[PDB]
């Protein structure tokens, strides 16, 4: 089925520009939307006119026109009709609810069979994070739960308040949320949006370049989310490619994809809940992959109550990329989320006991009570998810004792 | 093109350097149809319309009879 | 016996497929079996069988495009491209599961 | 037809000595050439000078009611006749 991309905020718009440039390069679509000389299926991400032009399905949302202007000028094939221009931002989103609801309904009507909503946004984006938090609520309300949502939220490197307020709605409404940290991205680079764009583009490779299996997003996601509570994913990318000293075999890709240094978020000891590895090359040797799967299963520490299966998808490289060597992406579901969530909660508590900057949000007695109850609910939800991820680790998870 | 199993075969795997009868014989942008082929083509085109799903003679009553009954209602 | 039968059948298939009445257009030089008591009968049969295989092989591969027929069968039967069948199952999910 | 008659009589009776004095391969080739030429000219007349497609289109235009304005004019003018 078709997918709709939502871009919110300055960071979201920049990441989306890199993402769409990568996708258009992979499908050979020119900057003006004209084709270049089919077995691939860009229709899932591009709308095809009866004049042979490809335009992205994405929707651009931002508080200021400079970022949107740069993005549109860089890629002229964006449709201008889809362009629209913390608590203050969220209340502003309430005012524009009708316009945005109709704007999204236009894209849904334009496609034939909708599958999922992609969202590119930054949790630490301030006002834009507020408008994206409202976007999740309105979409989930109007379209129910038949269509799932995927959020490629960028985590932060007064900010604690914003991170908690955005994470409350991220937990409530998102169906499968990727976690990216600028710290680990710049550590890997030792710009940064080119890693996120690459990971997001590769995550959907089996859909755009069909093969024997994994033809739908339901199959890709369902392998990684045993419970709707544990919805945060850790993504790992192998950087050593296109150099002379590349990984010599896909088997070494499978073994060295699990290194903790390549993960896109700060990690000690972790337990894996689910696994799925992407291998993308013109030709793939099966016996190497079998040996690598066996070693990966014998090496990785799974939680007791999970089936303990490692899945390797055999992605196909784009014809428009000339004979490049193998590359691969790893997406995992770990219990390492407790560390980052604990860090966020510690910062939030430290800055909530001290009334440092709450004057910018508490306007009156009723506003004080409103913000206090909202903050308490967000804190309780985050603690609930931490406790759930902690109870997953132990062996008595399925016991009623 | 009336694509068929005989048009599938690319005979140029044979050398076939020669062409006949001559370059003077036009290629005409339309399928070359025999006389019987033209008669059959127009007959099938008419038959498809007259014997459509709604216009066929097949409550043990045909669609045409019901339509005509409604038309009589409008006349009244 | 098998070589004789299959040589004749293969030439018959070629003639019936490409429409040739006889192999005059190829203008190839051929040697006929001079006698039943000749010593090279097996060699002549082998040569004729190889000629028939050469012609029928080139017909199938170059002319009838068999290599692409193999990929087409792979796709349609074994789902080497699973997008279309996935759409089919999605569209008729309620029907297929009924008795 | 006369031009064709001369052209192919110059092959049956001048180049050769009749259909009997013709090997099967050449006889089949001659018939194939005649068939292609004849159907080429039949097309060039029927779908050429006659304009078969245009008249079929006009049949559909008038019999299948397409030009509704003409029929409305007939009915309004002949509403008493």
């Amino acid at each position: 089925g078709e997918t709709i991309t939502l871009q919110v905020g300055q960071c979201g718009n920049q990441v989306g520009l890199q993402y769409w440039q990568q996708l258009a390069t992979e499908h050979g679509i020119q900057s003006d939307g004209s084709s270049t000389p089919r077995n691939d299926h860009p229709e899932l991400f591009f709308t095809l006119s009866d004049s042979n032009t490809y335009t992205p399905r994405s929707i651009l949302i931002d508080m200021e026109p400079s970022v949107i202007a740069k993005s549109t000028s860089a890629l002229p094939m964006f449709n201008p009709r889809n362009v629209h221009l913390w608590i203050n931002g969220y209340k502003y989103g309430t005012e524009e609810e009708e316009t945005l609801l109709n704007l999204i309904d236009r894209e849904v009507d334009k496609c034939d069979n909708l599958s999922n909503f992609q969202l590119f946004h930054s949790v630490a984006g301030g006002t834009g994070s507020g408008v994206g938090s409202k976007m999740l609520e309105v979409i989930s309300d109007r379209y129910g739960h038949k269509k799932l949502l995927n959020t490629f939220s960028i985590f932060p490197s007064v900010q604690p308040y914003n991170t908690i307020l955005t994470l409350k709605r991220l937990i409530d409404y998102s169906d499968a949320t990727f976690v990216f940290h600028n710290d680990s991205l710049n550590r890997i680079e030792n710009g940064a949006n080119k890693l996120i764009a690459l990971v997001s583009a590769s995550v959907s490779n089996p859909l755009r370049f069909p093969g024997y299996m994994y033809s739908s997003m339901e199959s890709i996601v369902s392998n990684l989310i045993p419970t709707p509570d544990l919805k945060f994913l850790t993504s790992s990318i192998a950087p050593f490619s296109t150099q002379k000293h590349n990984y010599l075999n896909e088997y070494d890709m499978l073994l060295e994809l699990s290194n903790d240094r390549y993960k896109t978020n700060r990690v000690g000891d972790t337990s894996y809940i689910s696994m799925l590895n992407y291998l993308i090359g013109d030709n793939l040797d099966q016996r190497e992959i079998r040996k690598g799967i066996l070693k990966s299963q014998q090496r990785i520490s799974f939680v007791p109550w999970v089936a303990r299966s490692v899945l390797v998808v055999h992605g196909k490289k784009s014809p428009y990329l000339k004979n490049t060597n193998l590359e691969g992406i790893q997406v995992t579901n770990n219990t390492s989320m407790i560390d980052v969530f604990t860090k966020i909660l510690k910062q939030f508590d430290l800055l909530i006991k001290r009334k440092a900057y709450l004057n910018r949000y508490y306007s009156s007695v009723e506003e004080e009570n409103e913000v206090m109850e909202m903050f308490n609910e967000s804190r309780e939800s985050v603690k609930s998810i931490i406790d759930e991820y902690k109870a997953c680790k132990e062996i008595t998870y399925l016991d009623d004792d | 093109n009336k694509n068929d199993q005989d048009l599938l075969l690319n005979k140029s795997f044979m050398n076939l350097s020669e062409i006949d009868p001559n370059n003077d014989l036009p290629k005409f942008n339309v399928n070359l149809l025999t006389i019987d082929e033209l008669v059959e083509l127009h007959g099938t085109y008419i038959d498809s319309i007259i014997n459509s799903s709604l216009l066929n003679e097949k409550t043990n009553i045909s669609y045409i009879d019901q339509i005509f009954n409604i038309l009589q209602t409008i006349f009244n | 016996q098998s070589k004789i039968l299959n040589t004749g059948k293969y030439l018959n298939i070629f003639k019936r497929c490409t429409g040739l009445h006889n192999f005059e257009s190829l203008k190839e030089k051929l040697t006929t079996i001079t006698s039943l008591a000749a010593p090279d009968l097996e060699l002549k049969i082998d040569e004729f069988y190889h000629r028939a295989n050469k012609m029928l092989m080139k017909l199938l591969f170059d002319g009838y495009n068999f290599p692409s027929v193999v990929n087409i069968f792979q796709r349609l039967f074994l789902f080497a491209d699973s997008f279309q069948i996935d759409n089919f199952i999605d569209s008729t999910f309620s029907e297929l599961k009924r008795g | 037809v006369n031009q064709y008659n001369v052209k192919y009589s110059a092959i049956l009776f001048n180049n050769h000595q009749g259909l009997a004095s013709m090997t099967t391969n050449e006889m089949i080739k001659l018939i194939d050439s005649q068939y292609n030429e004849i159907l080429t000219f039949l097309t060039q007349i029927i779908q050429g000078n006659n304009k078969l497609f245009t008249h079929v289109y006009n049949f559909k235009r008038f019999y299948f009611m397409e030009t509704n304005d003409f029929i409305d004019a007939i009915m309004v003018k002949g509403k008493d006749v």
